[PDB]
């Protein structure tokens, strides 16, 4: 699974998430990537959002929209959205993984419950930062 | 202002597996994929455009589970899904279950920006791409004798 | 509170104007019908995630209702059915979409639930996993009426002019 | 489409939707119907929702589970609820159709923006109401 969350010049917000699945899949199986607020989304009024990890939590959770539906409507911070949902909500039910999120502020966030998610992020025209592990 | 942040999957990664020359070629991609977005967005380009180019790179890459270097399914198949979304104007476009797409994510963009669809599935998605003029490719151009072991590890 | 159902078989452009009592009478009926059913078990209690099978189950076998039999049909002439089902207690969901050989998508989907680890399952994928599971496979025709093939001609007959 | 929502004896929400599509329907397009929070959730802290209506909008504006959050997160009623997203925000982006609701407390709901919505509820031993029109 891979994904990318950007804001630019102009202050759009955009994500995009993609996967091949998981390794054994059974066919026809449909993880959180390709559906809307669960594995992907975008909104200039709050944050965009790409996940990766249980695609079955992420789902039940909604986990993508959930970051935005918490900072839109409970008024919670980007670090506050993605401290309830990656860390509370989604161990909650069983779901292990990350996401990366940046709001409409330039805020971002790389939280994952895991011992590892492939990032990395930079500000434009500034330094990139990669990460594995914590 | 502007920022790119790029992931390349959580959970599938453990330290005393890897190799630190495994851990070196993933720090090298991720670097190369995120230099690429921060200068398009420092020229000045759209974060659609942005996260589009960045998730086409880590499809590419054989070393990400996306496009190129996808696991395999039960059946030793390929089975592809993506989304992308427009913070703008609420408009998204998503495929699932495509096996003949080398970029999903660009079929994603296709169905967004090409139908009044949000989400296209299987054959149908395929032959909505194949008709607006996007390569058909064999299956086979995505499977990595890494991930075919993994396969076999998996059994 | 007080335990309660409620059903719908689509919103969209109903006109008045066309409708004679008699037709709505046969959407009136189905609809009493059926939400009575779900009534009847939410008093004798069946829990809420069976009572919406059912309902839903009953809809689908209803050909007044573009689900199931008396699917609407798509620009090929076929049936591409979906459905989903949830469970507010364990926030579990089942999930089909695009299958063509499934009489009633949403025991499908129940089954997704119930019989997998998984949420979605699409098109043949889908309906492999069901047949697995001893769900019997069916001829899309089964969905197929009259009324909805008219609708699909005149949809057709509109995008002429 | 078609649906039902319901809370039993013991407390417990669930949802579901069902559909065989559009009319002329390209082959492989995929509305609400299925998809978690756009055309079906269930939540024993909040609601059950089943939505009807143009698929692209309420999986864009992830209709059902929107209900949730707006309800959680906002502190809206149900019937407030449901009034800012059929009302208001899904013809906003270009919808129409509706959805049937009914929340942890018993209230139920049966908003849409359309001319009719095919529909009934009922209390457990009461009698039933049925609906086509506004
Ligand atoms: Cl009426
Ligand atoms: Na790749
Ligand atoms: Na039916």
């Amino acid at each position: 699974t891979v994904g990318a969350v950007a804001l630019d010049l102009d202050g759009n917000l955009a994500a995009a998430t993609s996967t091949g699945g998981i390794t054994n899949k059974l066919p026809g199986r449909v993880g959180d990537s390709p559906l809307v607020g669960a594995g992907c989304y975008a909104n200039n009024a709050s944050v965009a959002v790409s996940c990766t990890g249980t695609g079955e939590v992420f789902i039940r959770a909604l986990a993508a929209y959930d970051i935005a539906a918490l900072m839109d409507y409970g008024g919670l911070s980007l670090a506050e959205a993605c401290e309830r949902v990656v860390m509370e909500k989604l161990p909650a039910l069983g779901g292990s993984g990350g996401l990366i999120a940046i709001d409409h502020e330039g805020n971002v966030a790389l939280p994952f419950n895991t011992e590892g998610m492939y990032r990395a992020w930079g500000y434009a025209g500034d330094t990139p930062t990669t990460g594995i592990y914590r | 202002k502007a920022v790119i942040a790029i992931h390349g999957g959580a959970g599938a990664i453990s330290r005393a597996q890897m190799s630190l020359q495994q851990e070196l070629r993933y720090i090298e991609a991720l670097s190369a994929i995120v230099e690429t977005g921060q200068k398009m967005l420092e020229a000045g380009e759209s974060a659609l455009d942005v996260v589009t180019e960045a998730v086409r790179l880590l499809e590419e890459c054989p070393l990400f589970n996306a496009g190129i270097g996808a696991v395999f399914t039960r059946d030793e198949t390929h089975e592809l899904d993506a989304c992308v979304m427009d913070g703008n104007t609420l408009k998204a476009g998503a495929v699932a279950g495509v096996s003949h797409l080398r970029n999903p994510v660009l079929a994603a963009r296709l169905v967004m920006e090409q139908s009044p669809h949000v989400m296209m599935i299987g054959e149908g998605a395929e032959n909505f791409a194949f008709a607006r003029g996007m390569e058909r490719v064999s299956p086979e151009i995505f499977s990595t004798s890494l991930r075919y072991e993994q396969l076999l590890a998996a059994r």
